[PDB]
């Protein structure tokens, strides 16, 4: 049945069917010998693994996706295993962090305990909405924080954004609520749109660079997401990092929903 | 750049802070001092206060840590306020002149027993303008020195 | 022989990995004591040509030598004994349950002033022993530094070390790029400079100071040669908002190791004599002139007043200051760095394209894209 | 290890919705049963090879790979189950790492035990007064209704008593004996009865919601619980010196937690043709050819899998023997005695007809490196494992006159005595005849037999 499911999920393309099971051996090979590469991935998505492995072998030896598709068939099993380990371990051979966010939100790689941190935040809220799909606080009572079924619910909401790079922006956006939630004594008591916090953070990332001397050329919009391409390439921390602007926009949204706030314990 | 002298001055100050020879200054110990000098802050205040300086240290300040504070991290305004404050701490009278006896008042407060003439001498050694008084200008000139 | 290896130790689990060397935990059967074994593949899977196979042995044969020249010292591992085979070279040393300082620096992005002081107090006292025996490391990276359950520093991988003949200065370029002293590159780009001596380790140690206390290398940028001009010229900045909260005694000692000219560098013996590493010994008479007593009582007051003033100054976290500038104030900036390294702590590794500074954006995009 | 089942509680996952899951109790129990039946004569001492149950350590240690990964959890849906006491200590002894046993036992302690026994698993609600006894299934929302008010079964306290007797913790056999003696319901002529479960009274459900494990519970369910009652008497028998752990465990499963030293993996590199023996000789590799090993004859791992398809065949009972399952090194590293001819089977990762992972020589070393590592740490048979490694023409260079560097490094690596964390004693297959697991395949003793008949001749 497992082989039949792979073949049916192969939608007829025979090259992916073997690559699906070929990677499955390597995933199990690294899982048995190095369990630490999957500590940040609770769902092993082989199907996109070929896709995410395609992009890095596309950017390396810069070529088209179809040439990479022909290229992916061409590597040796050891090279294929190494390149997958190149993907999973976090070793690097658009932009630097744009290639580290298209490789971090396409694998649905999330920090240890992030699914155990959404549970804490949702108890202080009514839900968490992404692209207008809500993950309500009723889930917190329904499954335990450590329940993998809950991990699916948080995960399912987070794939409502198709583009991989924007998902990781949502991922660390969720955590800037978590870290602001600890400081804030009161609860928002309403819905929070995790998507929007990135958007004004995109907007607020826009204003500061305009003031400091950025041209319209460098701050170019991502066609689908609506985020500046430089914001995707921006480093996480720092004065002008992505999570400084998202630690910045995770407060103006709480301004309208929470008229009065008290922040303690620094 | 802090001289062997300066480091030594910071060290004896650390000694004046800890009555026990603990090698550390506790939230309680700082307190005994502030109250010695007349600023009685909440035991909680103290905890925060020792925390601002250390951040781990479990409420005890250490000397390597101590010097870190006494090195002039202070801004001109910031120090100015402080320099001024000590000066007031010095004059309960608030007359604005440093009594030889006022110096004694502070030591007596810090539990160090030192000779009466020596005290006059301490001021005298440092005293030119204020015969018998250290003026604030003398105090500031002195601290930098 | 391999029989001699298994007659005394039994490797249980894999601790770490390397380019061709694997670190493995073992049990010493006679003593039942935890020990680490580094397992270097001499043949390297067949990639090593006979020259590299020979050179790796000579590098390894040398490597036993330095680790045999320094022993019993608290803060460098003890090579308990070394076994060589035709295909491997086993080296058994102390077990460090915790990993390298790089892994630790990933967990805590900014390493606190008290913690770094004893960390490097050992490292400088490590550096004194190497220089007194006249042995330079040239490789003082935090991944070369191992920490135990008590956080004690165990300097590791003297793989690039070489003993200078009295008054001789090397020319070979040995070391990953960021932690190379200015004359390392200068000797690489010129023949007139007759070489570098034991003062090399001082610069590398001073680099750890900027990395540990700020979470970034002093000089880092994504292309290779650009980092080099920041090194030889020596343009470093205790930038804001990051580097303003630390005490001023930190900054001067950082510049001392970071001076570009070697002779003016701050050698290890006087390095421990800078005010930071001064320790409070309880039993000191500390006699003082009457002016000296008056300062102490004034300084004792000046301290108490100071502490109340500094604290009063700290601004509680409010909604507005988060909106205007999160990084500016410490508690929120350290937090942003902390949750920066929890999400992308897998993205920091060894090398140039994986350094920690890649996780920090301290400059406007326009200035970054100026050239 | 690869089959989902409803398990010890006949309800599958925590949701109780007919969803079978991989429970550690089933995986652990099968591992112990497989080890218990391993070379066991079902007729006792007065038995023969016809009455011996043959168990393959590939499936036994595959259950270990799942137990180590699952524990201290019972499944992906259960953070812990008190039935894991039936796996860590008794009667399975299926966990070999003592740290795992203590960690799992203490996890049961914190999350399940109260003052009336231990809960089967978190959010159980089997007989909690907050579930309707008519519906066989539970809706998803009902799971949160069972929190902290779950029925508590003294059955698992008999397991802790049994664990203490086996481990030798007189303190453990005392804390759980007085605890069990205060929950035992007296009946008939004063005999103790073990309640199946202790249930929260319907009015007092809210109190245990707020303050956990303090409200008085009423005995419900089966009275006596014939399962739990037996181990209570069994624990009582072995705690008052009427029975020893060895008599109830004659197969010595209780020693599963004692450390096992790693084994020395014997490797006999072979050459498919004489002309490959010269390339290896030119590189200084002492090998026998495939023909020089005769009378010992080597075969692919598949052939061994076909052979076991005749073990347990009974036409009248319509039993077809073992299904075709892939054979790992633990099966293929034994020496097989089929019809008085010694058989060694090539390890499966070198099989080239199945897939293309054997056609990359850099992958042979990588698979071999882990496969020796799997062998040394997981060998539980008499003798030392013997991997017969035949060098094929595909493992040579594209030129055809030189051995590939990756395999070339691999072969010398084995002669020096260490490869992949395993001690390798390289030699000839004849030398390892007496220091190997010589398993006699008695079912072959008078399809695959017809092939083996010509193969023998
Ligand atoms: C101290 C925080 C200051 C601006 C940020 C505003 C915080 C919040 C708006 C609500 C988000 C999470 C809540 C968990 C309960």
């Amino acid at each position: 049945a497992l082989t039949q499911l792979i073949d049916e999920a192969s939608e007829g393309d025979m090259s992916i069917s073997i690559l699906t099971q070929e990677i499955m051996v390597y995933l199990a090979m690294y899982m048995r010998t190095q369990p630490g590469l999957f500590a940040e991935m609770f769902r092993l998505r082989i199907g996109l693994i070929i896709q995410v492995m395609a992009t890095e072998l596309a950017h390396s030896l810069r070529c088209s996706a179809e040439e990479a598709t022909e290229g992916l068939m061409n590597l040796s099993p050891s090279a294929m295993k190494n390149l997958l380990h190149h993907i999973l371990s976090g070793k690097e051979f658009q932009g630097q962090w744009q290639r580290r966010r298209r490789l971090d939100g396409a694998l649905n790689r999330v920090p240890v305990g992030f699914y155990q941190k959404v549970w804490k935040v949702l108890q202080k809220c009514h839900g968490l909405s992404v692209e207008g799909f809500v993950l309500p606080s009723s889930t917190t009572r329904e499954m335990t924080p450590g329940e993998i079924k809950f991990s699916v619910h948080v995960e399912s909401v987070l794939n409502r954004v198709p583009q991989p790079e924007y998902r990781q922006l949502l991922v660390e956006a969720i955590l800037v609520l978590t870290m602001l939630a600890d400081i804030e004594i009161h609860s928002i008591g309403s819905i929070i749109a995790v998507e929007k916090i990135v958007h004004i953070a995109n907007d607020l990332f826009l204003q500061e660079q305009k003031t400091l001397g950025a041209d319209d050329t460098m701050l170019a919009k991502d066609p689908a997401s609506g985020i500046c391409t430089l914001l995707y390439d921006s480093a996480p921390s720092g004065r002008f990092g992505t999570m400084t602007y998202l630690s910045k926009a995770a407060a103006t949204y709480v301004q309208e929903f929470l008229p009065h706030s008290i922040c303690a314990m620094q | 750049q802090l001289t062997e002298e300066q480091i030594a001055e910071f060290k004896e100050a650390f000694s004046l802070f800890d009555k026990d020879g603990d090698g550390t200054i506790t939230t309680k110990e700082l307190g005994t001092v502030m109250r010695s000098l007349g600023q009685n802050p909440t035991e909680a205040e103290l905890q925060d206060m020792i925390n601002e300086v250390d951040a781990d240290g479990n409420g005890t300040i250490d000397f390597p840590e101590f010097l870190t504070m006494m090195a002039r991290k202070m801004k001109d305004t910031d120090s100015e306020e402080e320099i001024r404050e000590a000066f007031r701490v010095f004059d309960k009278d608030g007359n604005g002149y440093i009594s030889a006896a006022e110096l004694r008042h502070v030591m007596t407060n810090l539990g160090e027993k030192l000779t009466d003439e020596e005290v006059d001498e301490m001021i005298r050694e440092a005293d030119i303008d204020g015969d018998g008084q250290v003026n604030y200008e003398e105090f500031v000139q002195m601290m930098t020195a | 022989s391999a029989q001699d290896f298994y007659e005394n130790y039994e490797p249980k689990e894999i601790l770490g990995r390397g380019v061709s060397s694997v670190v493995r935990r073992c049990i010493h059967k006679p003593t039942s004591q935890e020990y680490a074994v580094k397992v270097i593949d001499v043949t390297g899977g067949g990639s090593f040509s006979p020259e590299e196979v020979r050179e790796l042995r000579e590098a390894t044969l040398k490597e036993v030598d330095i680790l045999r020249k320094v022993s019993g010292h608290p803060n460098i591992i003890q090579l308990k004994d070394t076994y060589e085979t035709n295909t491997f070279f086993f080296l058994v040393f102390d077990l460090m349950k915790r990993g390298e300082l790089f892994d630790y620096l990933t967990e805590k992005v900014t390493l606190s002033e008290k913690e770094t002081r004893k960390i490097m107090r050992a490292l400088l006292e490590v550096i004194c022993t190497l220089h007194k025996l006249n042995i330079v490391h040239r490789d003082l990276k935090p991944e070369n530094i191992l920490l135990d359950d008590n956080m004690n520093i165990k300097l590791t991988d003297f793989g690039f070390s070489c003993q200078l003949e009295p008054g001789e200065r090397l020319r070979e370029v040995c070391g990953t790029p960021s932690y190379l002293a200015p004359e390392i590159i200068e000797c690489s780009m010129n023949e007139d400079h007759p070489g570098y001596g034991k003062e090399v380790d001082m610069w590398s140690t001073g680099v750890i100071m900027y990395t540990l206390l700020a979470g970034s290398p002093p000089f880092w940028h994504r292309k290779q040669m650009l980092m080099l001009r920041m090194i030889m010229s020596g343009n470093y900045q205790f930038g804001s908002p990051e580097w303003d909260d630390y005490s001023d005694t930190v900054k001067d000692l950082v510049s001392r190791f970071l001076v570009v000219q070697p002779q003016n560098r701050y050698t290890a013996e006087e390095a421990l004599a800078h005010p930071f590493f001064q320790q409070y010994l309880v039993e000191e008479v500390r006699h003082f002139s009457p002016r000296g007593k008056f300062k102490v009582i004034a300084l004792t007051v000046l301290a108490s007043v100071r502490i109340y003033y500094q604290y009063r100054r700290v601004k509680p976290v409010t909604r507005e200051i988060v909106i205007r500038d999160p990084y500016a104030l410490r508690p929120l900036r350290r937090l942003i760095d902390a949750y920066a390294f929890r999400i992308y702590g897998h993205w920091v590794k060894k090398g140039q394209q994986q350094n920690r500074a890649a996780l920090f954006e301290n400059t406007p995009k326009a200035v970054l894209l100026s050239l | 290890y690869k089959t989902a089942d409803f398990g010890i509680w006949e309800r599958g996952d925590k949701t109780n919705q007919g969803i079978s899951e991989l429970n550690a109790s089933s995986v652990g129990m099968a591992k112990a049963a497989l080890e218990a039946l391993d070379e066991l004569d079902l007729f006792g001492v007065k038995g023969g090879p016809q009455s011996v149950i043959h168990v393959l350590a590939d499936e036994v240690q595959h259950c270990q790979s799942i137990l180590n990964s699952l524990l201290p959890r019972a499944s992906t849906s259960k953070e812990v189950d008190a039935s894991l006491l039936s796996v860590v200590s008794f009667p399975a002894f299926a966990v070999e790492d003592s740290q795992l046993v203590e960690l799992t036992k203490q996890e049961i302690i914190t999350k399940l035990q109260g003052r009336y026994g231990c809960c089967r698993f978190l959010r159980d609600g089997y007989k909690t007064p907050k579930e309707d006894p008519n519906r066989l299934y539970y809706e998803p929302a009902e799971l949160k209704l069972f929190e902290n008010i779950e029925c508590e079964w003294p059955l698992f306290w008999t397991y802790f008593i049994l664990d203490g007797v086996f481990s030798g913790n007189a303190e453990q056999v005392q804390e759980y004996k007085e605890a069990l003696e205060a929950v035992l319901i007296k009946g008939k002529n004063g005999v103790p009865l073990l309640p199946e479960l202790y249930s929260v009274p319907p009015d007092r459900v809210d109190e245990e919601y707020q303050n956990p494990h303090t409200v008085d519970r009423v005995p419900m369910g089966k009275l006596p619980h014939m399962w739990g009652q037996s181990l209570y008497i069994l624990g009582s028998l072995m705690a008052e010196g009427f029975l020893a752990p060895g008599e109830i465990d004659p197969l010595n499963r209780r020693f599963s937690t004692v450390p096992k030293p790693d084994v020395v993996v014997q490797v006999s590199i072979l050459a498919e043709t004489e002309e490959i023996k010269t390339i290896l000789k030119d590189k200084g590799i002492y090998v026998e050819t495939i023909a020089e090993v005769y009378p010992i004859r080597v075969q692919p791992a598949r052939i061994l899998s076909h052979i076991y398809s005749s073990l347990g065949c009974n036409n009248r009972m319509k039993l077809s023997g073992r299904p075709y399952r892939h054979m790992g090194v633990l099966g293929t590293s034994k020496l097989y005695d089929i019809r008085k001819t010694i058989f060694t089977f090539t390890p499966q990762f070198i099989d080239q007809q199945q897939f293309y992972l054997a056609l990359d020589n850099k992958m042979i070393v990588e698979m071999l490196r882990t496969d020796l590592s799997y062998l040394c740490s997981r060998w539980r048979m008499t003798g030392q494992p013997t991997i017969t490694f035949p060098i094929s023409h595909s493992m040579l260079d594209e030129d055809g006159t030189s051995l590939n560097s990756s395999i070339l490094a691999a072969l010398r690596k084995m002669q020096d005595g260490y490869f992949g964390g395993a001690r390798v004693q390289t030699g000839k297959l004849s030398e390892f005849l007496t220091t190997s697991c010589c398993t006699h395949l008695s079912f072959m003793d008078p399809e695959v037999a017809r092939y083996l008949d010509h193969l023998l001749a």
